[PDB]
RNA sequence: CCGCACAAGCGGUGGAGCAUGUGGUUUAAUUCGAUGCAACGCGAAGAACCUUACCUGGUCUUGACAUCCACGGAAGUUUUCAGAGAUGAGAAUGUGCCUUCGGGAACCGUGAGACAGGUGCUGCAUGGCUGUCGUCAGCUCGUGUUGUGAAAUGUUGGGUUAAGUCCCGCAACGAGCGCAACCCUUAUCCUUUGUUGCCAGCGGUCCGGCCGGGAACUCAAAGGAGACUGCCAGUGAUAAACUGGAGGAAGGUGGGGAUGACGUCAAGUCAUCAUGGCCCUUACGACCAGGGCUACACACGUGCUACAAUGGCGCAUACAAAGAGAAGCGACCUCGCGAGAGCAAGCGGACCUCAUAAAGUGCGUCGUAGUCCGGAUUGGAGUCUGCAACUCGACUCCAUGAAGUCGGAAUCGCUAGUAAUCGUGGAUCAGAAUGCCACGGUGAAUACGUUCCCGG
């Protein structure tokens, strides 16, 4: 973009709901562009979500992300020729983004025998405000404060 | 870097090709293998004739091929003796009845081959290279070619180092398919060493395609 | 022109008393509101000896150019070489336009030939974008040399308004010994104009004056 | 009214047909469900037809060949929404903001020398 | 559940459990498991002893885990006793099958020398 | 009873002028055509390496595309078939002949 | 390693050459340029030398030994270590 | 390259032609089961005697013009580079650059 | 100022095993070159023999190949012994055609030497071709002006573009090499043509596009039309330019190629070819068998398969494009577990074949483990190609079941149908694909910005 940045391609939205993020979201669990395998392991937390932690899953689907979007940010930058750690916002796409894959990654940390079970859980989990996209949360929420020296 | 063929280019555009017979997989290697070999023949016999160009055609069963030349006379010698026995010789070596016909150029000039071959002989005559492309670039725009642009590389003057140099005249654009541009190689072989030439020669763009 | 005939125009007009040039003092009446004030008494009997002199170019079938790039005043003069039938210059000058004759004739030759080759045909067989961009290089030809396209030669006479603005078209006529007529307002060097008008240089309506004689004479220059 | 369809995307060609009735669809003279073991292509052929909201009047006789599965339902869309702008000649302005008729072209780039995809390139090491 | 070689290995499908068995791989266990007539995936444990019974005779048919190690030691020793090529390469421990000797002969070669 | 005639070239140019020249002659004859079908031409392509020095990012490619028609007439008589015979064409045209 | 539809080659002057050797009895082992050939019955108990490309090495043949070819014995190439 | 190889090459060609049928006969002989066995055996003897270079295997591919033992155009039997060069010239009818 | 240069993102390398090149090493030979970019799965689009130049040995000396003039024999065909074959040694058959009868043609062989030959050295003698900076935006000239003049101006400045793109300013104006565009392809539509291609309508049909027929639509392939910030609104020096919207199939050079301005780097190639000169010439020339180009204490580069539940396994089950092909593909049917084999039609290919695409989808399975993961390696047993497969081919079946549990330092690649994945074909080829060249399936994420890394 040093001339001019260029737009990430525009998604559009799931037809089970008519919703986009879990179109973005989706995209995010995909491993070598296979829409069929990803699709099918949210439903097989956001169904199991409706049950395990009550109605509304879709609703369970965000408290979690609530509890995960972030909102401080630490984009480390040379202004000086030095790079210092500066604490920053992000617009909000972002954080949702961010979040998404803060919470992937902990669906690849679980075991459980099974991926569909490991995303149903610590969707949950962070939907309760407790485990680790939420700590990831934390910590950058942490860090990022900790180093406040100069902006 | 290194430049692309002119030729090549705008092959199929504003380029005809010089063979054009027809052909499958099992006949094209042959017959292409016996069209080099009769151009082969013919361009020493025609180094008299100085020869801009020579196509071969070959109809399903016979083979025929037209010759472009600034010596229409020489070609005919008397009665078409020479040629005759051309005629003979190709439609041999080539296994098939030949049918020779010959289309004088009548600007030799405007043709790449005949002024690349002058200027390679007169190298032999070890002629001051400079003045005589000098020469032909003022004769070829007395003919009115659009535009000129000569090339002579390699131990110019027999220099014991390679004094690779080039000449431009008036306009001669590439990278315009439109453009019709003659371009034509030669080499004239000095005693002190190998000297390659080339010649482009842009007489106007084409419009409408190869028509 | 007649001094009332111009003192009505505002032919007396010039520019302020801060910016004037050394040479220009005969020709200044005084100064009034700290704007410089031009005599028409040298004005008027200037500007007829030049039209004397213009109608005798004119009379001997000369080819006069109209000089004035002003962005208010060029299509006055160029309505005023056209009710002449004469040649102009109304958009920037060009250095060169007179001692570079060969290129202008060039250029002149391709404004020519674009023309002839839309009349002709095959900008159908350019694509269609190619030919609209034909017709804009050829618009661009025309902004440039509508009026010198028919010139054939450097002209025998010239007429420049505001001579200090058109200064490098003077030093290329003196340079060639083609003569210089010129209004020239009081900041102007009079030097370069042989036959000098001092007068104002940018008001509308003495400029249109200037053109309208000065066109009069050389119709009447031509008629015999 | 048969109505003629040709939508094109990816590699797939379609040809549609329309006739108002009980909403019914039959593509390579398959039953679409039975066509597709994926919902999301069920989804996507359906989904110009559910923006109107006129499925219940029309029924479909279609035909797809070449390309995969998404590119067959892709290019069936997008013929779908060709037939519907035939019938009402009204819709082609809801299916301009919709986004339906776009076609979007993409063809899957063809791979060049030197690189081990259309755009990949090999490993170069620099150490 | 006794059988050759191994006994009781794991309790894993009968196919699996049965390859289990040095000299016995999927196809001979497969082949096994239909001569027997025994079940596919039901678990050698539990399974019945007059069925093992049926297992330890199809087995012991064929060349036991045991049995079929040393013969293939007596091949590979003929092999190299006659000193030839191949019975050379095995007595140098590096590929007895054309294999590029110059790079990535590793798991003959084993560990990396100076 | 048919006579089916596959012609093939490497410039539509000359094959759409040789079909051309020979519905016209049906026409002339009173042959009844089939009409000059076009058919799928074929494309051959070539990758060459184009340094005698040794790289291998240096490389060309070529292609011939071989034009191919179809024609046909449903009712051939003498006039017809030896129409065909008399006719002359180019030499990089193919003319294939079938009853 | 090869079709049995034919059965193992082997040379028919290498034949001449051992069969004449049997009916004449044992010979010094004769030389040989086809590693190639593969061992017969015939065969048995007897020397012969085979080409290792610079020169033909003595190998004596025994009852195993058949069925394979001869070359198999001789080695083409030397190696000592680093 | 060397006429000698050239040479070898035409030889090699020329020669393996002529026993093209021997040479066929003989493996049908030979391939063709159902034989006793003996007949073949002797058979694939006896073609192990013909000229070692009678095989089609010993050939090889080898541009015409140049006699190169690589870059070879079974569709022209020419070495890249001559053929590249046969085609600028326009030679080869019809070929032409391919761009898509 | 700009560029997957950086940054934000995915997927990697660097670990493992193996394929693959290179150096080192060894060899008799392991033939020759390439050596940062711009060598190192490079030449080589394919080393068993051949290939082939390297080694070993066998051999020939006007010769393997060419012209020369003699002498003889038709040309040939078949056939035997020795040899490893080179080759000798024979031994038979034929001993032909034109001729104006002389001979000639035709070849074959022996002699004469003139001569042949070189993959011998010299890309620092070169031509030719190619790599690079770099498709980078630059490089210049005619005229004019000024300078007595070496010169400068133009190309500078400011907006502003992908661009020395364009405009306004501007003693500069024009132009060229260029850029752009013209080319091919793809994205929409229209005309013409309708078989081997299609079936909308129907009549029939065994219900198969299959057949009456249809010529609609798909496709097919020749022609065409369409994208121009055209248009509108809003900025901007009112100019250029930008932005958004509408229309539109596509929007701002619509996507992709080809095209490399000078010029640079004694770049690379004298083993494509050509060639200056030097050296061999009973041999650095020529033929043949075997070995060698595949060696392994080793080191680096490139690539492939993995480490496993988005997985594996089994069962059923689905959507392609582009091509190749008559010393060919090789249908069908029979045999075999397969590798294949037999049989054998059709196809020179919109007709036949290769060939029934995988990922997917549906069902059971396994339940985290060195596992039902991965697959190396090895034994055994065969198949095929090729006289011939041991060194040293490919593939099948049985068994073995490594290492490896996502790989430091460091590092590399990509901004959309992209990367990633999964299949497909082709070249080279008797046979010998992780290598290359193409075709499709599914198909992401991020790019705040330019401080910086490099590059220009
Ligand atoms: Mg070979
Ligand atoms: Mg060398
Ligand atoms: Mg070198
Ligand atoms: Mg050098
Ligand atoms: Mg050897
Ligand atoms: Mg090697
Ligand atoms: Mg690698
Ligand atoms: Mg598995
Ligand atoms: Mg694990
Ligand atoms: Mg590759
Ligand atoms: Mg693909
Ligand atoms: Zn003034």
């Amino acid at each position: 973009p040093r001339r001019r940045v260029i737009g990430q391609r525009k998604i559009l939205p799931d037809p089970k709901f008519g919703s986009e993020l879990l179109a973005k979201f989706v995209n995010i669990l995909m491993v070598d562009g296979k829409k069929s395998t990803a699709e099918s392991i949210v439903y097989s937390a956001l169904e199991t979500l409706a049950q395990r932690s009550g109605k509304s899953e879709l609703e369970a689907f965000e408290v979690a992300l609530e509890n995960v979007r972030p909102t401080v940010e630490v984009k480390s930058r040379r202004v000086g020729g030095s790079t210092y750690q500066v604490p920053v916002e992000v617009r909000p796409v972002r954080r949702n983004a961010l979040a998404m894959r803060w919470i992937v990654e902990a669906a690849r940390k679980r075991g459980d025998k099974s991926m569909a079970l490991r995303l149903a859980n610590e969707l949950s989990d962070a939907a309760e405000n407790k485990g680790t996209a939420v700590k990831k949360r934390e910590d950058v929420h942490r860090m990022a404060e900790a180093n406040k020296a100069f902006a | 870097g290194q430049k692309v063929h002119p030729n090549g280019i705008r092959l199929g555009i504003v380029k005809p090709w010089n063979s054009t017979w027809f052909a499958n997989t099992k006949e094209f290697a042959d017959n292409l293998d016996s069209d080099f070999k009769v151009r082969q023949y013919l361009t020493k016999e025609l180094a008299k004739a100085s020869v801009s160009r020579i196509v071969i055609e070959r109809p399903a069963k016979s083979i025929r091929v037209t010759i472009h030349t600034a010596r229409p006379g020489i070609v005919i010698g008397k009665k078409g003796e020479d040629v005759e026995k051309l005629r003979k010789v190709v439609a041999d070596i080539a296994g098939v009845p030949a049918q020779i016909n010959i289309a004088e150029v009548r600007k030799p000039e405007l043709d790449a081959k005949l002024v690349a071959d002058s200027i390679t002989s007169q190298l032999e005559r070890r002629v001051m290279f400079r003045r005589a492309m000098k020469r032909a670039v003022q004769n070829a725009m007395r003919l009115g070619a659009k535009g000129i642009k000569v090339e002579v590389s390699g131990r110019l003057g027999g220099a014991e180092i390679a004094r690779t140099e080039w000449y431009r005249e008036g306009r001669v654009p590439l990278h315009t398919l439109r453009a019709d541009i003659d371009y034509n190689t030669s080499e004239a072989h000095t005693t002190y060493g190998v000297i390659g030439v080339k010649v482009w020669i842009f007489k106007g763009e084409i419009l409408g395609g190869m028509a | 022109v007649s001094m009332r005939d111009m003192l009505k125009a505002g032919v007396h007009f010039g520019h302020q008393t801060r910016y004037w040039n050394p040479k220009m003092k005969p020709f200044i009446f005084g100064a009034r509101n700290k704007v410089h004030i031009i005599n028409l008494e040298k004005t008027v009997p200037m500007f007829n000896e030049a039209l004397a002199e213009l109608n005798k170019i004119a009379s001997r079938k000369g080819k006069i150019l109209f000089v004035g790039t002003k962005r208010a005043a060029s299509e006055a003069v160029k309505d005023a070489a056209l009710s002449c039938d004469q040649f102009f210059v109304n958009h920037r000058w060009l250095g060169g336009m007179l001692t570079n004759w060969k290129t202008v004739r060039q250029s002149i030759k391709r404004l020519k030939d674009l023309e002839t080759q839309s009349q002709d045909g095959t900008f159908d067989k350019l694509t269609k974008k190619e030919a609209l961009m034909r017709t804009r290089e050829l618009e661009k030809l025309e902004n440039s040399l509508g009026g010198i396209k028919d010139m054939g030669g450097l002209p025998d006479a010239l007429f420049v308004i505001d001579a200090d603005h058109e200064h490098i078209a003077i030093k290329e006529a003196n340079n060639l010994g083609i003569p210089v007529f010129a209004i020239v307002d009081t900041n102007s060097d009079p030097d370069g104009v042989d036959f000098v008008i001092p007068g104002n240089d940018d008001a509308i309506r003495a400029v249109t004056l200037y053109l309208g004689a000065v066109a009069a004479t050389v119709r009447e220059g031509r008629s015999q | 009214n048969q109505y003629y369809g040709t939508g094109r995307r990816k590699s797939s060609a379609a040809r549609v047909f329309i006739k108002p009735g009980n909403g019914k669809i039959v593509i390579n003279q398959r039953s679409l469900e039975q066509y597709f073991g994926r919902e999301t292509a069920r989804m996507v052929v359906r989904q110009p037809l559910e923006l109107v909201d006129m499925v219940e009047k029309l029924d479909l006789y279609i035909t797809v060949k070449g390309g995969g599965i998404s590119g067959q339902a892709g290019a069936i869309r997008h013929g779908i929404t060709r037939a519907l702008m035939e019938y009402d000649e009204s819709l082609r302005s809801e299916l301009r903001k919709a986004g339906f008729v776009t076609r979007d072209a993409r063809q899957v780039e063809r791979k060049k020398v030197g690189l081990r995809k259309a755009r990949r390139r090999p490993q170069f090491s620099k150490r | 559940a006794r059988i050759a070689g191994i006994n009781i290995p794991d309790h894993k499908h009968a196919v699996i459990a049965l390859t289990s068995i040095y000299g016995v791989g999927k196809t001979r266990s497969k082949a096994i498991l239909a001569a027997a007539g025994i079940a596919e995936d039901v678990k050698i444990s539990e399974l019945s002893e007059g069925q093992i019974d049926t297992l330890r005779d199809e087995v012991a048919k064929f060349v036991v885990e045991g049995d079929l190690r040393r013969e293939i030691s007596m091949s590979i020793k003929r092999l190299m006793d006659l000193g030839c090529y191949r019975g050379l390469r095995h007595r140098r421990g590096l590929p007895v099958r054309g294999q590029r000797t110059k790079t990535n002969a590793r798991t003959r070669k084993g560990p990396r020398k100076p | 009873q048919r006579i089916r005639i596959r012609l093939k070239a490497f410039d539509h140019r000359l094959i759409d002028q040789a079909t051309a020249e020979i519905v016209e002659t049906a026409k002339r004859t009173g042959a009844q055509v089939r009409g000059p079908i076009p058919l799928p031409t074929r494309k051959e392509r070539f990758t060459v390496l184009i340094s005698p020095h040794v790289n291998k990012d240096a490389r060309d490619q070529y292609e011939i595309r071989t034009h191919l028609r179809l024609v046909d007439i449903v009712e051939p008589t003498e006039k017809t078939v030896d129409a065909l015979m008399r006719l002359d064409l180019a030499a990089g045209v193919d003319v294939q002949i079938s009853l | 390693p090869r079709s049995l539809k034919k059965g193992p080659f082997i040379d028919l002057h290498l034949l001449k050459k051992v069969e004449k050797a049997v009916e004449s009895g044992d010979k010094k082992p004769l030389r040989t340029w086809s590693r190639r050939s593969t061992i017969f019955p015939n065969m048995i108990g007897l020397t012969i030398a085979v080409h290792n490309g610079r020169q033909h090495v003595p190998v004596f043949v025994t009852d195993e030994m058949v069925g394979h070819k001869l070359g198999e014995f001789a080695p083409t190439r030397t190696y000592r270590g680093h | 390259a060397k006429q000698s190889m050239k040479a070898r090459e035409v030889k090699r060609v020329a020669l393996a032609d002529k026993y093209f049928a021997k040479r066929a006969e003989l493996k049908a002989i030979i391939s063709d089961v159902n034989a006793s066995d003996e007949d073949r055996w002797n058979a694939v003897l006896k073609l192990q005697t013909l000229p070692r270079d009678s095989s089609p295997s010993r050939q090889r591919n080898r541009c015409r013009q140049t006699g190169r033992p690589h870059g070879f155009l079974r569709k022209f039997g020419l070495s890249r580079i001559k053929v590249r060069e046969a085609a600028m010239r326009g030679e080869i009818p019809g070929l032409k650059k391919a761009s898509w």
